[PDB]
């Protein structure tokens, strides 16, 4: 995350973070259900093998909340591309239940019809993340979070270089230097709700990280919820 | 105006059927017998921040 803020004890407590071999963070996901979680396809390429961290705030240090899950399942979206990142979603099944706690907890997953009327008509949606804290920068080792407000399509759309399918939104600022980037991949964007923070997006890709002109591009959610669904069995 | 006038009262889901609003609840919560508010089962409700 590029500006924002941590997140502090208890605020963003649906934030997972998918862990290689080495124990390094390389993408984020969100807390779905005790047994699933939500992140990007294309974070899946990433690493071999990998782990999910739920419950970490500061990776520098052991706080007693913090909980490694290994992966049962892994259910990519068939549909998914690397060359557009069209369809940049996965869930993944976990082995042992989560047992939620302070800093553990899910995020609500929303209607539909509801959401895109409600939710992505609000001003903001509220993005997270270990990831980079500037283009270039090394990952945050403190869970980060950023206001972000959501971005008209059509100007996201001439904004772009790249192609913004039906299955992606926008979200950030135009020069303002704030932006998701590198590592938050995967991550949640939520929108608040009378006090209830619903699954909105999840952290795509962006054409560096808070470049002027450019957005934050996040995968449309609920394009997928029957799909989520499903994959929840 | 209903599910437009501001969510038609609904804590979360609103739906309009036939010309009134018609609220709901994410897994997790129970609407209230007011059938506006969401009232969370269990502990730790999903989109809740934690407080313990
Ligand atoms: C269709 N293509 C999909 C993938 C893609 N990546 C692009 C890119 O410009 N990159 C530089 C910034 N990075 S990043 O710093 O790893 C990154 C990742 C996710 C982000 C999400 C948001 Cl929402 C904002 C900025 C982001 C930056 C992504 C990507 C890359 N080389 O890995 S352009 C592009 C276009
Ligand atoms: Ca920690
Ligand atoms: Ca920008």
């Amino acid at each position: 995350i590029v500006g924002g803020q941590e997140c502090k004890d208890g605020e963003c407590p649906w934030q997972a973070l998918l862990i290689n071999e080495e124990n390094e963070g390389f993408c984020g996901g969100t807390i779905l259900s005790e047994f699933y979680i939500l992140t990007a396809a294309h974070c899946l390429y990433q690493a071999k093998r990998f782990k999910v961290r739920v419950g970490d705030r500061n990776t520098e240090q052991e706080e007693g909340g913090e909980a490694v899950h290994e992966v049962e399942v892994v259910i990519k979206h068939n549909r998914f591309t690397k060359e557009t990142y069209d369809f940049d979603i996965a869930v993944l099944r976990l082995k042992t239940p989560i047992t939620f706690r302070m800093n553990v907890a899910p995020a609500c997953l929303p209607e539909r019809d509801w959401a895109e009327s409600t939710l992505m008509t609000q001003k903001t949606g509220i993005v997270s993340g270990f990831g980079r804290t500037h283009e270039k920068g090394r990952q945050s080792t403190r869970l980060k979070m950023l206001e972000v407000p959501y971005v008209d399509r059509n100007s996201c759309k001439l904004s772009s270089s790249f192609i913004i399918t039906q299955n992606m939104f926008c979200a950030g600022y135009d020069t303002k230097q704030e932006d998701a980037c590198q590592g938050d991949s995967g991550g949640p964007h939520v929108t608040r709700f009378k006090d209830t923070y619903f699954v909105t997006g999840i952290v795509s890709w962006g054409e560096g990280c808070a470049r002027k002109g450019k957005y934050g591009i996040y995968t449309k959610v609920t394009a997928f919820l029957k799909w989520i669904d499903r994959s929840m069995k | 105006k209903l599910c437009s006038l501001d969510n038609g009262d609904c804590d979360q889901f609103c739906h309009e059927e036939q010309n009134s609003v018609v609220c709901s609840c994410a897994r997790g919560y129970t609407l209230a017998d007011n059938g506006k508010a969401c009232i969370p089962t269990g502990p730790y409700p999903c989109g809740k921040q934690t407080l313990e």
